[PDB]
């Protein structure tokens, strides 16, 4: 059993929402599904959950009436919907699978065994952007029998997020994606690298596969030496 | 609400050694039923919470048996018999008794030895110079600890206010850390100067290590 | 091998107080009861699909009793005032043994949720009960709700039953009427229970092997 989360938005303060989060299988027996919040570097709020097959529903009395949690019964898909954004609604949004069951012989287990994904939602008036993605090429100087270094550069996308991958998931080893920084300008920007032999620059195919949802970008950029 | 108190909030504990996070509730979380409410979970870097303890006491299952959860009524303990790279991450206690309410979270700092940045240098591309503007940029790898320091220098001028630097968390098998570093400069501006120069200083380093091309 | 001198098989399976309970053998082999027991539901009422089950148990080869879920998990009903003088145990109030009659408690019957999946690697024959008062006062008496169901699913069960209120003639001092039921759990199946009232509840259940396979 999954529980998939809708993707990651954006809308400005005073315009409704409206986020998923399906329970794959047959969601016999049915469980409820809590919401959390996590504001950006903070913690896990409780918000509320919700048992899809006859929409009972608990709210944490502080986030009541600013959010509603509802259900559908035959996809076994809970929302989170909001009337009217704040700024302060801009967070990641997790829901949550408490199984409750027992088992064996008369043992117990009572747990958030399965989570969604998450969903970023970012309030804001800026307008969304995909991102422009740059080579970071190795250098031609490269320990000869040593180590190199690429990557790219995601640059001026918003919202968040971009996710990264090398060679579309057949390189992991070495890679460091960064976080993501805020410019000025009020875009994003990221960066992500992969160390390699440099004897690989010769006979290895280096591409970068850089997704960004809101704005329905995908580029894959290939990474290589620079010609002189 | 119950209130939760983790302590420490940041746990520094030597690679292959135990560690013990303590989380205490306002109000005991011991049921009739004989069973402690109480759960824990981890959160890894970009990733969604995960279970690991369940009723105060009770491993997930597919969770290492080096974790392991104690405790009764207000006091309970999470502990990790041999800290290992692939542990780090924010560590959440949970009260399941009323609705739930977790702790602070607990981040776990792993004191790997001392190791150098590998440094390398990145001039902006031709395609993004077709487009009004210039980003540099420095890539400090593998090190530990987390300090570290990157000067800009453009043809020996001092760069002010103007990088911006990302950095990783502790790296899920090596447990050093990386750092990235854009400067940004319009492309006549770019276009005027020949020496791009990244300067590191790190622990690790007997002196500091430069890194430059010229345009 | 068990073969039953008092006791229905029915009666048996939920722990008739009335009858033998051979407290010191935990396993079996089959059980086929005899053709005038003296002792069947100390509480009067029905068992359902009986005969399908006394033929599945007579080809049965290994048997064995295990809790499932314990009578203390119960925090917010009351599991220790379901008796009745037609189900005495050394002459006192009491009831069938391996399920619980829950009660109200606090003057409040919430809704119950709750799930037990067999994990264990034989088929668990699994038994609960529906109560079918005398009269409404009793209905309140007891379990508060005047208007209660009970729903039970598994993989391939989907029954949903509402009690029915009436006075029936008096059996053992009774004029209400308890309704049993029953099914087996393969292995690594659930069985969900929902009830806001007149719910006799599993305590205990039984592992059961088929000869061969
Ligand atoms: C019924 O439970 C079994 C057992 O699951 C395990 O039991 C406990 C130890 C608990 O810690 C669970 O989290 C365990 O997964 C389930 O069978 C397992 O199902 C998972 C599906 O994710 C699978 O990975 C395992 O291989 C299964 N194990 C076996 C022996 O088959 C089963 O799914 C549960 N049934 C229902 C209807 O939920």
């Amino acid at each position: 059993v999954q529980l998939v989360q809708s993707g990651a938005e954006v809308k400005e303060t005073g315009e409704s929402l409206n986020i998923s989060c399906k329970v794959s299988g047959n969601n016999f027996p049915s469980y409820y599904i809590s919401w959390v919040r996590q504001m950006p570097g903070n913690g896990l709020e409780w918000m509320g959950r919700i048992d899809p097959s006859d929409s009972d529903t608990n709210y944490r009395p502080s986030f009541q009436g600013h959010v509603t949690i509802s259900a559908d019964k035959s996809t076994s898909t809970a929302y989170l919907q909001w009337r009217s954004l704040k700024a302060s609604d801009t967070a990641m949004y997790y829901c949550a699978r408490r199984a409750t069951y027992y088992y064996g012989s008369g043992s117990y287990f009572d747990a958030f065994d399965i989570w969604g994904q998450g969903t970023m939602v970012t309030v804001s008036s800026a307008s969304t952007k995909g991102p422009s993605v740059f080579p970071l090429a190795p250098s031609s100087k490269s320990t000869s029998g040593g180590t190199a270094a690429l990557g790219c550069l995601v640059k001026d996308y918003f919202p968040e997020p971009v996710t990264v991958s090398w060679n579309s998931g057949a390189l992991t080893s070495g890679v460091h994606t960064f976080p993501a920084v805020l410019q000025s300008s009020g875009l994003y920007s990221l960066s992500s690298v992969v160390t390699v032999p440099s004897s690989s620059l010769g006979t290895q195919t280096y591409i970068c596969n850089v997704n960004h949802k809101p704005s329905n970008t995908k580029v894959d950029k290939k990474v290589e030496p620079k010609s002189c | 609400e119950i209130v939760m108190t983790q302590s420490p909030l940041t746990l520094p504990v030597t690679p292959g050694a135990p560690a013990s996070i303590s989380c205490r509730s306002s109000q005991s979380l011991l049921h009739s039923d004989g069973y402690n409410y109480l759960d824990w979970y981890l959160q890894k870097p970009g990733q969604s919470p995960q279970l690991l303890i369940y009723l105060g006491s009770h491993r997930a299952s597919g969770v290492p048996d080096r974790f392991s959860g104690s405790g009764s009524g207000t006091d309970f303990t999470l502990k990790i018999s041999r800290v290992e790279a692939e542990d780090v991450g924010v560590y959440y206690c949970m009260q399941a008794l009323q609705t739930p309410d977790f702790g602070q979270g607990t981040r776990l700092e792993i004191k790997r030895t001392v190791a150098a940045p590998s440094v390398f240098i990145f001039p902006p591309s031709d395609e993004q110079l077709k487009s009004g503007t210039a980003s540099v940029v420095c890539l400090l790898n593998n090190f530990y600890p987390r300090e570290a320091k990157v000067q800009w220098k453009v043809d020996n001028a001092l760069q002010s206010g103007n990088s911006q630097e990302s950095v990783t968390e502790q790296d899920s098998k090596d447990s050093t850390y990386s750092l990235s570093s854009t400067l940004t400069l319009s492309k006549a501006d770019y276009e005027k100067h020949k020496v791009y120069a990244c300067e590191v200083t790190h622990q690790g380093l007997s002196s500091p290590v430069t890194k430059s091309f010229n345009r | 091998p068990l073969i039953l001198r008092d006791c229905s098989v029915a009666g048996w399976l939920l722990g008739n107080p009335m009858c033998d309970e051979f407290i010191n053998v935990p396993e079996w082999s089959y059980i086929v009861e005899k053709a005038s027991p003296a002792n069947d539901l100390c509480y009067p009422g029905n068992f359902n699909d009986y005969e399908e089950l006394k033929h599945l148990l007579s080809r049965i080869n290994h048997f064995e009793k295990i809790q499932i879920i314990p009578k203390s998990s119960w925090s917010n009903h009351d599991a220790s005032s379901g008796v009745s003088s037609a189900c005495p145990y050394l002459g006192r109030s009491s009831f069938f043994r391996n399920v619980v009659w829950l009660i109200k408690k606090n003057s409040a019957y919430p809704t119950i949720k709750r799930s037990y999946n067999n994990t264990n690697q034989e088929d668990l024959l699994v038994l609960w009960g529906i109560h079918h008062p005398n009269d409404a006062a009793e209905q309140t008496k007891l379990y508060q709700n005047p208007t209660t169901y009970i729903s039970v699913g598994t993989s391939t069960l989907n029954q949903r039953l509402v009690p029915e209120i009436a006075t029936r003639p008096k059996v053992n001092g009774q004029s209400g009427r308890m309704e049993f039921f029953w099914t087996i759990l393969k292995p690594n199946d659930a069985i969900n229970f929902e009830s806001n009232g007149n719910f006799i509840a599993p305590e205990y259940a039984y592992k059961i092997v088929k000869k061969g396979d």
